[PDB]
DNA sequence: CGGGAAAATCTCTAGCA
DNA sequence: ACTGCTAGAGATTTTCCCG
DNA sequence: CGGGAAAATCTCTAGCA
DNA sequence: ACTGCTAGAGATTTTCCCG
């Protein structure tokens, strides 16, 4: 291919054509075309098409800043269970966006917060306020609403709700509170069919639950566990699969070559 | 005693995902949960899911049919 | 090693290459020119 | 379906309750409920005083969890959206206040009549009393008071072990608000169930209990029996 | 459920809660739960979630306006191939319009075309420019970029080319008669993974063909079909399956019970 | 008959109930207090 | 003869779609081609397909593979 | 694959082309290639006059196809962006132009090394006087010489039909662009097949014509050979 | 019949603005 | 009475090659 | 074991702006 | 070193009910 793959870069430096012309109009396998074209600067245009997940642990907050009839209404959801907390702010500011957290940590339990970086969240009075809560911030890739995916949702959900209840009442932060409790206690789905309220308050009283029970279990069961390598702590045996830590690294080794003392 | 703790554990329920799924695994089996990582029962399997894939709730409605 | 081209921060122009950092599940930390960014694996194309 | 002897012969003995008997001899919780068979929704509102400022203040009992804040003025707008933002926060039934003005308007009483919420007109006090306390121990760490008062609701709920079980106020809280929409959703199941007629090996008319995979649980003068599922039929009446 | 159908009506009037949260809380089968959601017209807020499909007849053009760096690019393409015509014109008026459809219309067999509701498309000399070539105009629905989804995306795949071959030119209208030649011949995909000339010649060389074909194939091929009805025309036979086509209506029936005269 | 809830032109709110006229794949053609509209089933729902 | 023009009809492929798919479901063998429908034949299966859905190409690559 | 031999006796009596031989006697076209072995690209530039403008007019020689457009001045870019859209809408290997200066600029030669166009300095006559001819007929349903001229050219390429077999020039271009198309693909599937050199049976080298599903055919010493997959060894040189 | 490697197919995304 | 699509990146599945 | 009807599940869309 | 999601509308598939 050595003409072919010669007259095939002569003719990608003017037309920038994709691997497959080149391999038809020139000989080559799909291979070389495709190192061609992997070889242009010029035709590296486009991302891998995925979407990452984003974090559901129990403590994860999702917090943004929406608008509605000219007010700043300030939303925050709990990951795990779809539980929004929403105010109407005076401003889009620093410093009612640390009053809001510190409230909202001291309503319910709030590990992580993550948020676009709007000037608000990114300010050093939130900073302090999630210092003082014990609050860790995590900041969004600038300008990836994806990031934020759970709680730009639950914007689109909250103004649907507004919308749907505005004429009774007056003020917005009147029917803003309304929305957040339609959609805390008045619509069911997701996992358990729960709503967001139930939800969260299994998701909260499970972890507490099985923190201790999982503290009395290997409080009791201690034990050491061989396979194939060292002594490997033990964290549950049983159908024929023992689930163990080397290194902190948790493998499921089958019965068969793992022994327990 | 020990016995009646795992199976307590093991009446929860666990909700998880892929690394490239986005549809959320349906009810699975905990047997085991940790700080970084728990340890799920899906239909005569052991997965190993990290936490921040994991929703772990009891499902009262569940508990309350029996 | 990896050549990384990037589209970033609100810019629709794609940049790069870049050097590869740190490779996760929905996001890569590149070096090009001496700055670390932060992009969406969306948003990027590892060779 | 075998240990319901047992859970029979446990009550008549220790005169336990529907939760030991369902988790411990393995019973569909509405048998438990027949066995033995034959508050969280609670909140204290006040308003209190400090430093010119009007702190509202709202308890939930069962638990001793505070809802607390600085409001503007005390009227009844500012006391009915607070109550508002307190009804879409937690599940609130009753609100037991002091016939304060604020507590009396038209505005709190259309705001609880949206809401759902019964107005009735010792605990509010003394709960006052830890959060003045608390607000003395943090106002050095803020400069506003609402900033403070929150700091203090913070400590309160979270950081105040206390109690039988060594659990802060929001612990108590969850726990104990899981236990009510356990109680709402068994009640949900008695209600669904409460509405068939059985028909075994043809007996009289039996109440329905539970409809297993396995088996039939009925209840045919005041005797609990099990029965398959073909050798029964199920009607609606 | 007379009692539990008039407090969700109530309920529902003040919370809107969602067919689910009404069967739970006041025990209703699913079907009246969802039955007062249907009723209120303030719940009607979402479509059915599918997507329709564009016409790819042979002689359908989807044409739009694109705009770059200040100028205004009429871009055409032809459905069935991806094929594109597009010019730099002067101005987003129906006399450049006009005169580019009679270009397009003097070069390939157009149809009829396809257009969003601008101000070009809808004039009175585009409309005698298609009078005269015998061209049927159709227009999609307003704002619904979605009916026009060949040329949108044609739009996006020609101003990515003509990034790529900017600077190999001085002018935007050699760019783009650059980027129309690349992507009519130096790109290779879709059906047969062809280029969108190949396929467009292609398409109408195989419309010719078969109308040729099938003339003499019914000018030969004449017989009546008679199945269960009356003297149905015959299509097609083999392979155990007859084709007719009894008053306009084409269907399959099996070689039983059908019989050909 | 059937209701039709519509949203239609840009306009983000929903109207409706309207009467159907027709129902082709992709669109409905609805009557709405005399008025005739054309819209994407995509935008619409039928009762 | 006509049995000639029949297989020359039937050397023409049909990329198609169906009303609810988007998907071009893959080469068929055209049988019949109509003002308003084509005939076509997908795997063992005589299917009717309306114009507006349906890419007739000959396939110049493929013909000249054999 | 038995009706090579016809072929091959078909081709002895009648020198019939691969086409009539792939098609009557079914044969993979690169067989009927191999029995038979043992311009659609051309178009004609001209610039022509009328009203005081200027008409340049490209004619694809073999179809008669015509693609016409008034431009505001004889000059090398005008051409050269003519020329880059003539070769962007069609398959453009090489054009006849008159060494005017216009087709001799160092634009015009930069615009078909870019778009690699071949260029070479009485068809092109006659079709500016049928084309003249229809431009008088429809000049009065036009205003600006500019809509008249595409009128022209449309009425030209779709309503004029003539020749042999009563097509217009459109059907003809089309059909000889296919034609072409089909010619590129046979030699494509030539030039990847002639690098592979088969051993059968083992005789000597032999040259491969196809590699089909059931059969492989080969040939050796000027004879086409048919035989099994299994019973051949393919590799590359 | 068995793997390996290469092709074909399928899945899924942004941008069209 | 009209209607999302296109092409590329990466993953997964089918096909072909020599044993 | 058989259909029917009801539930459960799956697929897929807009809006978040 | 971080990351699309949520809820509803309609379609399709599983489960349960009485024979
Ligand atoms: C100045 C701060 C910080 C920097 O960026 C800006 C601009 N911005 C833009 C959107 C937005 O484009 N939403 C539509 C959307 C699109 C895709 C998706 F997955 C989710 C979506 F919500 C926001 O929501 C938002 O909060 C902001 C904002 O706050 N800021
Ligand atoms: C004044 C004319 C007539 C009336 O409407 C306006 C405004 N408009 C808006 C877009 C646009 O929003 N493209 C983004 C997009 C979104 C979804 C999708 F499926 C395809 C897409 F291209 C156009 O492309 C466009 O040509 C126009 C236009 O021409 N007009
Ligand atoms: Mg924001
Ligand atoms: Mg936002
Ligand atoms: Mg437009
Ligand atoms: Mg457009
Ligand atoms: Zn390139
Ligand atoms: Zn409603």
């Amino acid at each position: 291919f050595l003409d072919g793959i010669d007259k095939a870069q002569e003719e990608h430096e003017k037309y920038h054509s994709n691997w497959r012309a080149m391999a038809s109009d020139f000989n080559l396998p799909p291979v070389v075309a495709k190192e061609i074209v992997a070889s242009c600067d010029k035709c590296q245009l486009k991302g891998e098409a995925m979407h990452g997940q984003v974090d559901c642990s129990p403590g994860i907050w999702q917090l943004d800043c929406t608008h509605l009839e000219g007010k700043v209404i300030l939303v925050a959801v709990h990951v795990a269970s779809g539980y929004i907390e929403a105010e109407v702010i005076p401003a889009e500011t620093g410093q009612e966006t640390a009053y809001f957290l510190l409230k909202l940590a001291g309503r319910w339990p709030v590990k992580t917060v993550h948020t676009d970086n709007g000037s608000n969240f990114t300010s050093t009075t939130v900073k302090a306020a999630c210092w003082w809560a014990g609050i860790k911030q995590k900041f969004a890739i600038p300008y990836n609403p994806q990031s934020r995916g759970v709680i730009e949702s639950m914007n689109k959900e909250l103004k649907k709700i507004i919308g749907q209840v505005r004429d009774q009442a007056e003020h917005l932060k009147t029917a803003v509170q309304m929305a957040v409790f339609i959609h805390n206690f008045k619509r069911k789905g997701g996992i358990g069919g729960y709503s967001a309220g139930e939800r969260i308050v299994d998701i909260i009283a499970t972890d507490i639950q099985t923190k201790e029970l999982q503290k009395q279990i290997t409080k009791i069961q201690n034990f050491r566990v061989y396979y194939r390598k060292g002594p490997a702590k033990l964290l549950w045996k049983g159908e024929g699969a023992v689930v163990i830590q080397d290194n902190s690294d948790i493998k499921v080794v089958p019965r068969r070559k793992a022994k327990i003392i | 005693e020990l016995q009646k703790q795992i199976t307590k554990i093991q009446n929860f329920r666990v909700y998880y995902r892929d690394s490239r799924d986005p549809v959320w695994k349906g009810p699975a089996k905990l047997l085991w949960k940790g700080e970084g990582a728990v340890v799920i029962q899906d239909n005569s399997d052991i997965k190993v899911v990290p936490r921040r894939k994991a929703k772990i709730i009891r499902d009262y409605g569940k508990q309350m049919a029996g | 090693n990896f050549r990384v081209y990037y589209r970033d921060s609100r810019d629709p122009v794609w940049k790069g290459p870049a050097k590869l950092l740190w490779k996760g599940e929905g996001a890569v930390v590149i070096q090009d020119n001496s700055d670390i960014k932060v992009v969406p694996r969306r948003k990027a194309k590892i060779i």
